[PDB]
């Protein structure tokens, strides 16, 4: 649980998602 | 997943597949929340109306999968179940309230690039992120309409306000559940469907970059129908129960 | 009926002619018979054609009838279950052209010594095949190719020394394989392919642990939780998993999955030979 | 020191740089400074990082400094008090990752129009929060979840029309709540929960007395002795209690606690919705 | 065909002759598998080592023939080629692996007593019949030794076990090919030879009385030499490719 | 393809081959 929700193929290598960007943009709308 | 797309490799390393041993078939989706515990929907294991009652020996969990049907050797991991814990107050008789269940694995699983646990919401994340308008993510190998994807699907859906959820169905909505999906007027589609039940509804935290599981795919009238929304089990509100069975049986 | 007991279980009309010292099929049975029990009788020979007058016949039990010859003419368009277990058959009846809808076939505890080429031809709907308790030493290539939907296969308690490399090809739905207590010396490379097999019984065999057993050793380690030990009187799913049961020389002190294989060359892999060709 | 007056009050070393027409942090201040007063200066902008050289800094006053921008980098490991009141800040500084030990935060009389999501994240030790005299119209959900130990909260004299139903969740120690003179039309059901609140200021609001105000009416009757009226220049505890101050339409002739509510359906209760689930 | 005999009239109605237009000559054998598609060996059309690369306009196919040189009028049928499809992974550089090619006819052909299509193996027929010891049939107008028959020749040869094939040559044998022929000790001869390449290796099914093409005459060191066997292109294993180009270009 | 591998001058008239008999006899040996 100490390393929860941190994807090894994404977060862990500064790489983004095809669509994660869409989730963050809703935090402002 | 209706109106979704092909998940990328490893973008949902917590996704789990509840698989029936004999005859071989996909029962439901689920999620990895620890190296020995899996979370899923109660109606996926127990449902008297349909004479449904799967026990430990009828199932196996498949972690780290991408393909829906292949035996992804050296990538996916198969685990057996040691014990199934269904919420004592699961209401299958009226509205699938507290539609949640915990599954402890016979042996811990090793994490990899395809296998990694999701986060459970905390007071801060829950109060801060579970608000109408904000959107999460639903994944699964369920049907593409109310036929089957060859690979894991993904769709982002916005959370809907209690009222709109309430007046979208004749069933008694509870606080132990929220609804998500676009409105007829928003001009966008997407929803879970037969086979995604039990899967997770996650949200990426803008504060610490971590993914949290806010809900469990529970139910819905049809799949992606206008004026209709999907309902998910409110994981945070049931966290007090989750923690209880894990401290006492883990 | 005068000789057999006729019952109505749900929508089924179950005619029971068990233990009545019958030497032939009783005349004038319910025209609407769907389930027929002729178990425990003295019908040294039987001809399926005699059942054609019963066009709704869905299940037939001819077990424990001293059968030494089963005549196969005509056709039973909807027979789905056939039990020929516990008889004296020395050769496998060719049922393909007479029972197109067969889904469950039991010919356990008979006297089979080999299976013919094309043996299961035409049994496209077969889902379960039990051949336990016979005297099979080998199996012909292509045995299961005509039964793509097989989910359960039992070759347990025979005298098998080897299995064909492609025995399981096309069986995308197989979930239970029983090979315990035979005379199996080894498993051919790629035998299991890339298919998920929930239940496998391989104990009770004289496994010859040498460099040829390495593929099997790899398979056993990777699928340890799918290996079980047979126990009469309990569901397969309730049986206990134990990869340690598959032992070298049948000695519980040397489980195949722990076989070192000292000196053996490189296992690495060349590629599980497929059916067709991909580049 | 050459510019500021350095004093020793008990074990504290109080450096006073008040009213010295300063436009920046004076260089070379006592290395052992624990209390720093920079009030009444012209520091249109300030960067907390510039105080890191003073590792014992426990209290910082930056009030009345024409502040329009507060830079938040680095960390002040033991700063417990920060006064940013009476400035020109238009957005709330995110202090969580720079001031881990903050227990008292004052940003009253500035120009805030809203508070950001996660605004108080990381301020786990916060016990007092003053936001009086700003222009807040609404508050984000989850504002106080990261400050569980809050004992005093002041949102008085803003332009609030509504409050989030769960604003107070987790505040088991809150003893003083100031909401007077806003534009509050109503209180959401269950707003106060089952928490004992010794001091509450709710006068000066356009309370809309209709069936939605009944929960608030019940609360006012049950906690009449906990409702006070603000009076400058005297301790809260010395102030006078008066539930009658919470009036409908801001007219002292119709106190909310006396609001009849004729025609209104059944109040009874369905249950104060909790945070988690109990059966 | 070495050690064969005169084929009877119509006993191999699927036999095809790949004929060069100018100068007139027999290039290879081939087979009819449909009214518009012909199957043959890749090295019969393309082979860089010998600067060999025949295109549609260099050839014509002759179906329903018996005589090797006569223009059997009103019996044989001449067809032109619309398109030649050579296996993309045909290995002429190392071991003639995937030595196969498809030829689509400009116009369909009418079947008669001398013109009729052969069957392609199916899962059942392939697994069941392609076993050592069992024997098939090879036909063609190739040389009688390593000179030419005046009429179509025929010889029945037994399939040989992988090992014996493997240790009979220094070339890298693949699974996309099998070998046939008698052993030195079996006291019988027979093999294909210069000119039979591309021709079919057929087997008559004991189950349904139909003839199936298991292989294509591919290669071999010499013709009918002791301790040597002929190699044929495994048609079944390449059936996935065959079906692909016929569904998309037919 | 529906009438594949059935020779009009042989199978289709119950007539056998000079040597087909040899192929079938190998299915037993
Ligand atoms: C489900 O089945 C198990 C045994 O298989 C039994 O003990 C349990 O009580 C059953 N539950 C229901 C709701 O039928
Ligand atoms: C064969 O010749 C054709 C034209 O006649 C040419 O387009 C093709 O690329 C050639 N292939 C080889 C391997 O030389
Ligand atoms: P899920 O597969 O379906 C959801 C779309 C509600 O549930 C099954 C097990 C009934
Ligand atoms: P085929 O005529 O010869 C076989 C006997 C290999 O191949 C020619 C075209 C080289």
């Amino acid at each position: 649980e100490a390393d929860c929700g941190l994807r090894p193929l994404f977060e862990k290598k500064s790489l983004e998602d095809k669509t994660e960007r869409e989730l963050l943009e809703s935090y402002i709308d | 997943i209706v109106e979704g797309s092909d998940a990328e490799i490893g973008m949902s390393p917590w996704q789990v597949m509840l698989f029936r041993k004999s005859p071989q078939e996909l029962l439901c989706g689920a999620s990895l929340i620890s190296d020995r515990w899996v979370l899923t929907a109660a109606h996926c294991l127990l449902y008297p109306p349909w004479d449904k009652n799967f026990t430990e020996n009828d199932l196996l969990v498949r972690i780290g999968k991408h393909s829906r049907t292949r035996y992804e050797r050296n990538i996916e991991k198969i685990s057996m179940l040691e014990k199934i814990y269904i919420h004592p107050r699961y209401n299958w008789r009226e509205n699938l309230d507290r539609d949640i269940a915990l599954m402890k694995l016979k042996k811990p699983v090793a994490f990899s690039d395809y296998i990694h646990p999701v986060c459970l919401p905390d007071r801060e994340t829950a109060a801060s992120l579970l608000q109408a308008g904000y959107k999460g993510r639903v994944t699964g190998w369920g049907n593409l309409k109310e036929g089957q994807p060859s690979v894991l699907q993904v769709v982002n859906l916005p959370i809907v306000e209690r009222p709109v959820c309430k007046d979208s169905t004749r069933i008694r909505i509870t606080d132990n559940m929220f609804c998500a999906g676009y409105k007829p007027d928003e001009g966008k589609r997407g929803d879970a469907c037969e086979g995604d039940s039990g899967g997770p509804f996650v949200m990426k935290s803008p504060f610490n970059n971590r993914w949290y599981q806010m809900g469990i795919v529970s139910w819905g009238e049809g799949c992606d129908r206008d004026g209709k929304y999907g309902f998910y089990t409110h994981v945070f509100r049931l966290k007090k129960w989750i923690q209880k069975v894990i401290d006492q049986f883990g | 009926h005068p000789i057999c007991e006729v019952s109505k279980v749900a929508s089924h009309l179950e005619v029971n002619c068990d233990k009545r010292d019958l030497t032939a099929l009783p005349p004038d049975l319910p025209k609407d018979t769907t389930i027929l029990h002729l178990s425990e009788n003295l019908l040294y020979t039987f001809s399926l054609a005699t059942l054609m007058p019963y066009t709704r016949l869905t299940q037939l039990n001819l077990d424990r009838c001293e059968l030494t010859k089963l005549q196969v003419d005509g056709t039973l368009p909807v027979l789905g279950t056939l039990d020929l277990s516990h008889n004296q058959l020395q050769s496998l009846p060719l049922l393909g052209q007479t029972l197109p809808a067969l889904t469950v076939l039991d010919v356990s505890f008979n006297r089979l010594t080999s299976l013919p080429l094309g043996a299961l031809r035409g049994l496209g709907e077969l889902q379960e095949l039990y051949l336990k308790g016979n005297e099979l030493k080998t199996l012909p290539p292509g045995l299961l190719t005509p039964t793509p939907k097989l989910e359960k296969l039992s070759l347990a308690n025979n005298n098998l020394t080897e299995l064909p490399a492609g025995l399981l090809n096309g069986l995308e739905n197989l979930d239970t394989l029983l090979l315990q207590e035979n005379s199996l010396y080894t498993i051919p490379k790629g035998f299991f392919g890339s298919h998920l097999l929930p239940f496998a019984f391989l104990h009770g065999n004289p496994w010859l642990c040498n460099c040829e057993i390495l593929y099997f050793r790899r398979w056993l380690q990777d699928n340890a939780e799918n290996v079980y030990v047979w126990k009469q009187g309990v569901d397969v799913k309730a049986m206990t998993s134990n990869v340690a049961s598959v032992q070298c020389d049948n000695s519980d002190k040397f489980p195949v999955y722990k076989y070192p294989g000292k000196g053996c060359p490189t296992l690495g892999d060349e590629g599980d030979t497929d059916l067709y060709d991909y580049y």
